DNA sequence: ATTCAGGCATGGCTAGCTG
DNA sequence: CAGCTAGCCATGCACATCGCCTGGAAT
RNA sequence: UCAGGCGAUGUUU
């Protein structure tokens, strides 16, 4: 490789081969004069040590050095070590079609989608954009196409919305330990310049928001898209393969939330009354005539599938807390009621 | 009393402990060391004198001629710091050497035939140190780190346990000199005393023992003691000192005076020894059993035979007894041995010895040192006489000598640089004695054995290496002398010296690139103590216990400042009050203690001396008279800590600050935080980016004034006086009367430093801080620097903040920030990048810098000139063209802005290699710089003359005034007139000659500066012209950055809400930042909450004053109110009183207060809760420190009132746009057709091994295939892939990878045959 | 106060001649540990249920609304241990030798700290960090070996 | 340095304390650590840190007590032979000046001030391995020698 | 303008000493 | 002639990133 | 465009 200046970056194999060839030519010249044999012995010894150097510099005695102080690299090192070919260019290769950025939170997302920044996208899916362009017939060749996508005119952004709509992507974090370490998502375009990522996964990634970095990846072929959707989309991982406990455990604020939302004092506003339904419960709490927690008798109705896989209802007058009734409007059809009639710490919500 | 320029903004102060030793000059290490390096000094003693007087004189091979030294002298640089930073040369200096050559006659006394003295021969160049303690090599600003390594001397170590798994510890001893080879001693489980020279194979130490020309008899005499037997006609009876029966059990009955005293086979008390010594008898008979175990000392020979009768170091037997008896030998020498007292280790070693004499021993050592070499008498002689006894390859230090005698209980502390037989013998004695049981090992980590070098010392060593190489050369050449015709320039060639010193200051494990982006960052990078470097250990191949703190780091090394990660403990920062002892240990101050008073006399102490005394902790309640209010007190004695008595202590702490570093003393309320977070806090604070408007942090620690004033970015004055002229460029100070020198009296001029470049791409700027007509006192601020203000150190800004979760957006640590911040531009930062285009001259054609370019429209071309370089001020964007460069074939190679940055073009530089035509633009810039320099120096002369004429006038008024005759003739020449016969006339003549000298000086400097600028300076060979262009981006703030506290809570700003939605308060104000409460109990740093409260109090006082001032009142109200605000507490130091502030300064004081009443807090003596409460009560906020709020969206009330207050926050330089990155299809590496790595090189990410494991874990396969085949390796693969993508058909075609093909080739390179096979 | 009185009694007994060196050592360390536990229980009772109010009758206690106790009992962050190191004394501190030091840290992060105490806590933290590093190394190596055999 | 001699009552008490630590104390801190681990950060967290510290401290205690219980020589000897002062005996001693003391002599693990709190390795006991009622006995304190006299003895 | 001087843990192996 | 056996070498030591710097002496 | 040095940011008792 040529350097900046009238010099050249010295390699190692070059120096080694050159040494061997010098020594060989000298010996060849020596076998014409029939010099005394001690000389040719010293010669052969030099040559043997040199070929030794070329094949493995560092296995005989003191290894030959190079420019400054260090053993120049030989073929044995080309293959060995943490920096030979195996562990550096055949088990993990750098890869095109990617990018990286900083993460933030953005809690307005459903957990099967994640943010992404416009500029990153328009740099990623350049081929797709080219294609849809000359399909809709806006530029003859690829030239005007690339000129348009650099100038960043109007229609490109609409085109990009049309091509991202259902095209999953992969997110990666650096110390990948267990196979959660790579999950999938669908993009939703954002402004700014930093990936937005759902909260309920920052436990599986083991990734706080203190300035970490995440990498993107874009599948190209069609089998690949279907792989990423049917196997690695985030919805299909709610259990660590280590052990059957859930991994979508709500983490650290949401828990304080639910906690303060369900508890009981002994005496607050609106204590000692009766409510026809969780609906008017929430209505009270919004209007501001009843405290957020005060024990109350209310009516609730619950479902149970005790039949041959069939749902059956039953209703009654439970004794509970107003906030707890408000929480009730989210439980789906099939659970019992006692699951949400206590403190709701962390273990509780987990089970 | 107070300085006049402190009265501007007097900083309220809590704290109790009266301080007695003000903070010293924070840059002692660097400057004192280097000054010591280079300065004229007699009698050698650590300068260039040292190196020279060591190497010279240089004598021929008795060639009757010899070279010697006289005196050295420097000159003065051709350039100076500013020009140098611009151009790229080193800030260097000439070096001249006066040498003397002399010649003697052949066959005569030392009669000088002839001598000559070359006129100060040139040699080499050495860099100087800028007044701020930084070096300047190549347009950059490097720094050298003080190094911490093991002291020269002797050492005794255990290496307990692990070895040999036998439970029996070992003991080894090492000698490490300052320049030479090593030397060791150690035992083995078989109890034998072995030696090794320089980590090589092992030997029995007797080899070198007798290599010192000793006989076995002498060796035994040295080590062991004597026991005698003589011919008393039967068993050849004995005499014995009863002391030799110390705690023993006799194997034979002890009889004397016909009286038995102890039973045969019992232990013996000391009363027995007492009574028998009182008896005073030694003649005793012995049995034969007690005999055989002994060993002969000397060798007996007989009259007739004289043959091998007895060999020294041999045991006994009755036959030997009979043999020596029948030969008639009176005396019998033996060896007093034991098991718990005297192990006969030397005798065992001797029995293991294979050697016989000095000759064979030298042979053996010569053979083990260099394998495969012919043993030879002179060879071994001259070898072993050159590893422990000659100046050539071995030398300790004075320091080495001091330690080496100290650890041997010697008497004096000055000797030779070499070893001695006596010394080695004594070392081995000490080791044996340690094995016996008395004495103790000495651990390494104790700072009495580490040592701190510095720039001066290391420079001296390298320069010495240079001198010895040049003397090799000089000796070589001088071996071929001539007839008097050569002169001392052929006898010298400095190129090796230059090579050595350049190599050191340029490329070495210590000289490194200065982190210059924040004043604090500088001043804590210069004071860095590193354990790495040539002469020290390594990063991960180094020990463990050195990475640990030791109970003697106290006050000499920070506990809590070090980068985490791959190298902790190795990069200890240096303490605050630490100094450098004469020999080079770490010494700290203390206060002397008399009988019952804490006297006010300081006293410096070293490491080892500390161990013997007893030392009193700082925060101890004294009472005004040195009396400790208790009679017991917490103190430390020897790595201990325990309550002691009253009349025992002898030294007390100086202040309380002395257990931290400047890097971590700015942390208010430090003591309430853990260790971990204090650490991360100091480190983050070090990375603060400057701002565009600094604002005096509220909760400070009083250690700001020094940290700023002395870190020489702000411009300190030198002679107090009256400000005469102000302007963003320069400041012009008139001097007072009596702080003046008689000649060249004049006035001082300060050239500030306008917008220019850092080394981390930040904007180093300066701003005036005074106005016309304003007195200034010596040693005071005049120019604020980057992130400074009014002198004090400021890093970020102070903002109103409230702790409460708020709709998720602060989920984990995500700070939230309201637009009220991004409007006022109170985090806007300024960055500057620097782009370079070059003009090579390659065969097939030289390059071009024209404007005309093929295949580009008028769009890009319009911004360019008619010459090819962008105007000074265009607002270029990403992709545009700054310089037009083309390569003939003609191809475009113009210079374009890297994609992403906006900005503006603030400045352009042009360099041209001499011998080439110039363009139009370079000529124009030349004329510009000429004109400016001329005007500048003309103004210099004009204002200086103005001051001098003013002084003349002021003088003529005294002693011969002519008020009317003075202004008759103009300012032209007021010396036309005369003065009486007085020294005032002498003074007039002084002034006149100074005026004429200034005339001539202006002339010469003008001409010289013109000549400097005119020429085309040198360059790297093979180049024609370089163009450099600057840019100035203005990055504001946007979701993704990293703002931080100081206590150590990080965060990534995440949304910018509109003004409305921030939770407001009942009085109406919004709030600006909303952190996450759950972060506080987790990271146990309770501090930031107290910081918040105290800040709330501050701003309370502030707003109160602002109201009182806006409703303009009589000043007396302000007087009283500020008075109260300043008293407010228990006994303190401050004791200000505004009864003496001239009734006008008060107003200006209120002016600078209306933003807050800055409170200070020393580190371990800070404000307590009660005083915080009472300050708040002086305000009007509620005592609880919590307020109710009102959420903006719902417009209703939160519950359970929350916390608000001002929490000074910082910004780090991990901005988002230096991390966002993406690649689709770019370059490709050359060897293995793979995509490149990094960002600057427009490459892509890395798909790691563990990730391949993950994808295998899922069933996904096609993803992995095209992840490491189509997107990386197969050339045909990705071409096909691209062509198919452009038309909808999503489908790959794998093919074979290529890196694998390379693997095949490189294995085939060897004798191997690897192949593919049949299909 | 009572703890100090006890160590004074033990010191008197030592210089009176009824114990040995390590004997005094262990005696002292045990009684400090016991005091530590008493303090912990004291603070926990003084917080968890401290709220006592009227009911429209006279009084009845209930679980509290102290913010820190909520942030702990929920399971969000921190627990009895951390609230200890914020309220009660922060126990004992080993030294690099491993020999546990013979004077507890009678302070706590809310009140201040005199120098020595903070210094010793530094000992602890630094050793912790170094072990983090080396342990990481070995863990990675183990994972790699396992995946290359299965 | 040590003596495996221990009394059977303290032996039982110590075994019971061992069982207590290993059954009803370990698992709770265990659950706490298993809980805290599920949090994200580990270097930015302290709850895991200090709970782990608790585990280390309890483990050290159980290790020590285990080795002890391995190496405990028990002598549950009766008052069968009496007349001297050798072990496991109540002892009154008085000064020639008025200072009095009552104590029982036991092994190393039984010293916590409650009932019988003196270890044999102490110089006091070392000067009393066998004596007769009404006799002088001296010891060597760090402040010099001392003296007392026996009053009475009752084994059990 | 060509040219010749601070690690640890482990395993594997080889002289070298007792029956 | 065999069973250790202590002493001497080979080989091993997480992942990801960013910025700056420097690449033969003599003839 | 390759190799080394240095420093720094993350996960990490
Ligand atoms: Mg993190």
């Amino acid at each position: 490789v040529p350097l900046d200046g009238g010099r050249f970056a010295t390699s190692d194999l070059n120096d080694l081969y050159r040494r061997v060839i010098n020594r060989n030519n000298r010996l060849k010249r020596l076998l014409d004069l029939a010099a005394p044999d001690i000389i040719v012995r010293n010669e052969k010894r030099m040559l043997q040590e040199a070929v030794d150097a070329l094949l493995d510099n560092g296995r005989r005695g003191r290894a030959i050095t190079g420019s400054n102080k260090r053993p120049l690299k030989s073929l044995a090192d080309m293959i060995k070590g943490k920096q030979g070919r195996f562990r550096q260019n055949l088990l993990g290769k750098r890869v095109d079609y990617s990018g990286r950025s900083v993460i933030t939170v953005g809690p307005y997302l459903r957990l099967h989608q994640c943010g992404l920044p416009k500029k990153m996208a328009l740099e990623l899916f350049k081929p797709f954009i080219y294609g849809k362009l000359e399909l809709r017939g806006l530029a003859t060749t690829i030239k005007a196409a690339k000129k348009m996508v650099e100038r960043e005119e109007a229609v490109v952004w609409d085109i990009l919305d049309e091509v991202i709509r259902e095209h999953p992507v992969l997110l990666n974090r650096a110390p990948t330990l267990h196979r959660l370490g790579i999950q999938a998502f669908e993009p939703v375009l954002i402004e700014g310049k930093a990936i937005q990522l759902h909260p309920l996964v920052c436990a599986a990634y083991n990734a706080d928001f203190d300035g970490d970095q995440m990498a993107v990846h874009v599948p190209l072929t069609l089998e690949a898209q279907l792989e990423a959707r049917a196997l690695m989309m985030s919805t299909n991982n709610i259990l660590s393969p280590a052990n059957g406990e859930p991994i979508i455990v709500p983490s650290q604020d949401v828990v304080l939330g639910l906690y303060y939302m369900t508890r009981d004092c002994v005496n607050a506003k609106g204590e000692g009354m009766v409510l026809t339904g969780p609906k008017e419960a929430e209505r009270l709490y919004r209007s501001g005539l009843a405290s957020l927690h005060a024990r109350v008798k209310v009516r609730i109705t619950e479902y149970e599938k005790d039949a041959n896989g069939e749902l059956v209802a039953k209703t009654s007058l439970k004794d509970t807390t107003v906030g707890r009734a408000i929480l009730w409007m989210i439980v789906p059809k099939g659970l019992p009621y006692s699951i949400v009639n206590q403190a709701l710490g962390k273990k509780a919500i987990s089970k | 009393v107070y300085s006049y320029t402190e009265k501007k903004r007097i900083r309220k102060d809590f704290g109790k402990r009266p301080q007695v030793l003000d903070v010293p000059y924070l840059l002692s290490i660097q400057l004192d060391s280097f000054q010591k390096f280079i300065e004229q000094d007699p009698e050698g003693q650590y300068g260039l004198e040292a190196a020279f007087r060591s190497v010279f004189p240089i004598q021929s091979y008795s060639g009757n001629s010899e070279l010697q030294y006289v005196s050295y002298r420097l000159g003065e640089p051709v350039f100076d710091v500013q020009e140098c930073q611009i151009r790229g040369v080193t800030y260097s200096a000439p070096l001249r050497v006066k040498l003397r050559l002399v010649i003697y006659e052949r066959e005569a006394p030392e009669g000088t035939v002839k001598d000559i003295k070359e006129q100060e021969v040139y040699m080499g160049e050495i860099p100087l140190m800028t007044d701020n303690g930084t070096f300047v090599i190549n347009g950059t600003e490097r720094v050298i780190v003080s190094q911490l390594h093991r002291s020269p001397g002797v050492f005794f170590d255990s290496d307990k346990g692990k070895t040999h798994s036998s439970g029996k510890v070992l003991y080894n001893a090492r000698i490490i000199p300052y320049r030479g080879s090593w030397l060791d001693f150690e035992f083995d489980p078989k109890d034998n005393l072995f030696v090794r020279i320089d980590r090589r194979r092992k030997l029995p130490a007797t080899i070198i023992l007798r290599a010192l020309n000793y006989t076995t008899e002498q060796i035994l005499d040295l080590f062991f003691e004597k026991v005698i037997f003589e011919i008393r006609d039967n068993k050849l009876q004995m005499e014995l000192v009863p002391e030799r029966l110390r705690g023993e059990t006799a194997s034979f009955d002890i009889e004397a005076n016909g009286k038995v005293y102890v039973e045969k086979g019992r232990r013996i008390t000391a009363r027995h020894i007492r009574q028998l010594e009182k008896d005073d008898v030694k003649l005793i008979e012995v049995p034969v059993e007690y005999i055989a175990g002994k060993v002969v000392a000397k060798d007996y020979i007989d009259e007739s035979t004289g043959e091998l009768i007895c060999a020294a170091n041999m045991e006994l037997s009755l036959d030997l007894l009979a043999k020596l008896s029948q030969s008639g030998h009176k005396r019998i020498e033996t060896l007093f041995t034991n098991d718990l007292d005297h192990g006969p280790y030397i005798s065992e070693t001797l029995r293991v010895d294979p050697t016989n004499d000095r000759l064979s021993a030298l042979v053996e050592i010569y053979r083990m040192m260099r394998p495969g070499e012919p043993p030879t008498r002179e060879a071994a002689e001259s070898l072993f006489e050159n590893l422990f006894f000659s100046e050539d390859r071995y030398d300790l230090s004075a320091v080495g000598r001091m330690k080496f005698n100290r650890s041997l209980l010697r008497e004096e502390i000055e000797g030779s640089g070499i070893l001695s037989k006596d010394d080695i013998i004594d070392v081995m004695k000490k080791l044996i004695d340690i094995r016996n049981g008395k004495g103790e090992v000495d651990d390494i980590d104790h700072l009495g054995n580490r040592r701190i070098r510095s720039v001066g010392e290391m420079a001296e060593n390298q320069f010495r290496v240079g001198l010895v190489r040049v003397e090799r050369a000089v000796k070589e050449r001088l071996s071929l002398g001539d007839l008097d015709t050569l002169m001392p320039q052929d006898m010298i060639n400095a190129k090796p010296i230059s090579a050595a010193v350049k190599e050191f200051f340029g490329s070495s494990q210590l000289s490194q690139f200065m982190d210059q982006n924040n004043p604090l960052s500088e001043i804590t990078h210069k004071r860095r103590i590193s354990a790495l470097g040539p002469g020290g250990l390594t990063r991960e191949r180094a020990g463990f216990e050195v990475r640990d703190v030791h109970p003697t780091h106290y006050g000499r090394v920070c506990p809590i400042e070090t980068p985490e990660g791959p190298n902790i403990g190795l990069i200890n920062s240096l303490s605050v009050y630490a100094q450098t002892n004469e020999y080079g240990f770490l010494e700290t101050p203390y206060r002397k203690v008399t009988d019952g008073v804490v006297t006010d006399e300081i006293h410096y102490l070293s490491a080892i001396e500390e161990g013997n005394y007893v030392i009193a902790q700082a925060n101890s309640n004294l009472d005004e008279e040195g009396h400790f209010v208790e009679d017991l007190v917490t103190c430390r004695s020897k790595g201990e800590s325990s309550l002691f008595s009253r009349d025992q202590v002898d030294y007390m702490d100086v202040s309380t600050q002395q257990v931290v570093s400047v890097g971590a003393s700015l942390i208010p309320f430090l003591e309430h935080d853990d260790a971990n977070r204090a650490l991360m806090g100091a480190n983050m604070q070090r990375q603060a980016v400057p701002t565009l408007r600094a604002d005096k942090p509220l909760v400070g620690t009083g250690m700001e004034r020094a940290v700023a004033v002395d870190s020489g970015v702000t411009a300190v004055a030198k002679r107090g006086g009256v400000v005469q002229y102000v302007d963003a460029s320069r400041i012009v100070i008139k001097v007072n009367e009596d702080e003046m020198y008689p000649g060249e009296a004049g006035i001082d001029i300060y050239n500030l430093t306008k917008y220019t470049r850092s080394n981390q791409n930040t904007c180093i700027n300066q701003m005036p801080c005074v106005s016309l007509g304003e007195p200034v006192e010596r040693g005071d601020v005049l120019a604020d620097g980057p992130s400074t203000d009014l002198g004090e150190l400021a890093l970020g800004q102070n903002m109103r903040v409230a702790f409460m979760p708020w709709n998720g957006y602060n989920f984990e640590d995500s700070i939230l920030v309201s637009e009220r911040v991004v409007q006022e531009d109170r985090f806007t930062t300024i960055h500057i990048q620097e782009l370079a285009c070059v003009s090579r001259d390659t065969k097939l054609g030289p390059e071009e810098i024209t404007a005309d370019i093929p295949n580009v429209g008028e769009a890009a071309l319009s911004k360019l000139d008619e010459s090819g370089i962008v105007y000074i001020g265009a607002e270029v964007t990403g992709g545009d063209i700054l310089v037009g460069k083309v390569t003939p074939k003609v191809k475009d190679s113009s210079l374009r802005v890297p994609n992403g940055v906006s900005g503006t073009v603030i400045d352009v530089q042009v360099f041209t290699r001499d011998g080439v035509e110039k363009d139009k633009r370079a000529l124009e810039i030349e004329e510009m710089q000429l004109k400016q320099a001329k005007k500048d120096l003309s103004e210099e002369l004009q204002i200086l003359e103005a001051g001098l004429f003013s002084r003349i006038r002021a003088v003529l008024v005294a002693g011969g005034v002519e008020a009317e005759k003075l202004d008759k003739l103009p300012r032209d020449r007021w010396l036309e007139l005369g003065l009486t016969d007085e020294e005032k006339q002498n003074q007039l003549e002084q002034l006149a000659e100074q005026y004429d000298e200034l005339k001539h000086e202006f002339e010469k400097k003008l001409e010289a500066k013109r000549r400097k600028i005119t020429q085309g300076d040198d360059l790297a060979p093979g180049v024609l012209k370089i163009v450099k262009v600057y840019l100035a981006v203005k990055r504001r703030i946007q979701p993704g950055d990293k703002m931080a506290g100081r206590h150590g809570n990080k965060g990534v700003i995440s949304k910018i809400n509109p003004i409305e939605d921030m939770p407001y308060d009942e009085n109406g104000t919004p709030v600006d930042i909303v952190l996450n409460p759950l972060g506080v109990p987790s990271r146990m740093n309770i501090g930031q909450i107290l910081e918040t409260h105290l800040g709330m109090a501050a701003k309370g006082i502030g707003d109160k004053i602002n109201a009182m001032l806006k409703q303009q009142q009589e000043v007396a109200k302000l007087r009283e109110f500020i008075q109260r605000a300043y008293d407010l507490g228990a006994d303190v130091r401050q004791k200000v009183d505004l009864s003496t502030f001239s009734d006008e300064e008060v107003m200006r004081l209120a002016e600078n207060l209306r933003k807050g009443m800055p409170i200070a807090t020393p580190v371990f003596d800070g404000a307590k809760e009660a005083e915080i409460k009472e300050l708040l009560k002086l305000g009007d906020l509620p005592t609880s420190g919590q307020i109710r709020l009102y959420d903006g969206r719902t417009g209703e009330q939160f519950e359970r009132p929350v916390t608000v207050g001002y929490m000074y926050m910082l910004k780090l330089n991990h901005l988002v746009d230096d991390k966002m990155h993406a690649r689709s299809t770019g370059s490709y590496s050359l060897v293995t057709q793979q995509p490149l790595g990094g960002k600057a090189q427009f490459g892509g990410q890395r798909f790691g091994e563990m990730e391949v494991w993950a994808l295998e874990a899922y069933g996904a396969a096609y993803t992995l295939q095209e992840m490491l085949t189509v997107k990386s390796d197969d050339v045909n693969g990705r071409t096909k892939m691209y062509k198919n993508i452009v038309d909808g058909n999503h489908q790959m075609e794998p093919g074979m990878p290529e890196s694998f093909n390379v693997l095949l080739k490189e294995i085939r390179s060897l004798g191997i045959n690897i192949e593919l096979e049949d299909e | 106060s009572e703890a100090e009185a006890e160590v004074a009694e033990i010191q008197e007994q030592f210089q009176s001649g009824l114990v040995t060196a390590g004997e005094r050592y262990n005696k002292v360390i045990d009684i400090w540990a016991a005091a530590n536990d008493r303090v912990s229980k004291a603070m926990m009772d003084n917080l968890q249920t401290e709220t006592v109010i009227n009911r429209d009758g006279q009084e009845e206690k209930q679980v509290s609304f102290n913010s820190i106790y909520m942030m702990a009992d929920s399971g969000a962050r921190g627990s009895a241990a951390q609230i200890r190191q914020l309220a009660g004394m922060r126990g004992l501190m080993a030294k690099p030798d491993g020999s546990i030091i013979e004077t507890p840290i009678t302070a706590n992060f809310r009140e201040g700290l005199n120098v020595l105490q903070y210094f010793i806590s530094t000992h602890g933290a630094r050793k912790g960090l170094a072990d983090t590093a080396l342990k990481t190394a070995n863990s990675g190596y183990l994972t790699r070996r396992l995946v290359d055999v299965a | 340095m040590k003596t495996p001699l221990v009394t059977r009552e303290g032996y039982e008490k110590l075994k019971q304390e061992l069982n207590y630590l290993w059954r009803e104390e370990r698992p709770e801190v265990t659950k706490k650590v298993t809980w805290a681990a599920s949090l994200g950060d580990r270097s930015e967290n302290a709850d895991y840190q200090y709970n782990k510290k608790r585990l280390r401290e309890i483990d050290r205690r159980v290790r020590y007590l285990t080795k002890c219980m391995e190496n405990l020589k028990i002598v549950d000897y009766s008052p069968q032979q009496e007349g001297k002062v050798f072990f496991g005996a109540w002892v009154e001693i008085e000064n020639d000046d008025g200072v009095t003391h009552r104590f029982r002599i036991v092994g190393y693990d039984e010293i916590f001030g409650r009932k019988d709190y003196i270890s044999i390795d102490s110089p006091m006991a070392r000067a009393l391995l066998k004596k007769e009622v009404g006799d002088l006995a001296v010891v060597n304190t760090p402040a010099g020698e001392a003296s007392w006299y026996v009053n009475a003895i009752e084994y059990v």
